[PDB]
DNA sequence: GTCGCCATAAATCAC
DNA sequence: ACGTGATTTATGGCG
């Protein structure tokens, strides 16, 4: 598990690009950088949260509302 | 959907891949008949195990700098 | 026409 | 049991 501000980073990142949730190369190195984390880490939180957050739309919701910024 | 592959299936992959890292389309012949998977995922899973070596070689290199 | 690399999806593992 | 991060099968684009 991630320390709650790099999973904070990553939350305010894809729901502010939801519309295309796929960061380049260079977005991946510098959330990396940003959260203190491997770039193969950055790709499977995306990958994983794209396939995820549509599950429960719900909560997909209640994460935009929280996590807007 | 997709299939898991054996104990047995996985084990004989790696052992092949040790020995060459590329197989021949020959070679490719001969495990999808022993393992009873298509040449197709012979194929693929060559691919991916490719893919598997230079992610972890990259993990030792980010550690190896790290120090 | 074939095969390898790449990023990604989807299922599943491991704790 | 289920959530999370990681890993294992499988696809399509393109050189």
């Amino acid at each position: 598990n991630f320390s709650k501000q790099a999973s904070e980073i990553l939350n305010e990142y894809f729901y502010s690009h939801l519309s295309n949730p796929y960061p380049s190369e260079e977005a991946k190195e510098e959330l990396a950088r940003k959260c203190g984390i491997t770039v193969s880490q950055v790709s499977n939180w995306f990958g994983n949260k794209r396939i995820r957050y549509k599950k429960n739309i719900g909560k997909a919701q209640e994460e935009a509302n929280l996590y807007a910024a | 959907g997709r299939q898991t592959y054996t104990r047995y299936q996985t084990l004989e992959l790696e052992k092949e891949f040790h020995t060459n890292h590329y197989l021949t389309r020959r070679r490719r012949i001969e495990m999808a008949h022993a393992l009873s998977l298509t040449e197709r995922q012979i194929k693929i899973w060559f691919q991916n195990r490719r893919m598997k070596l230079k992610k972890e070689i990259q993990a030792i290199k980010e550690l190896n700098e790290q120090e």
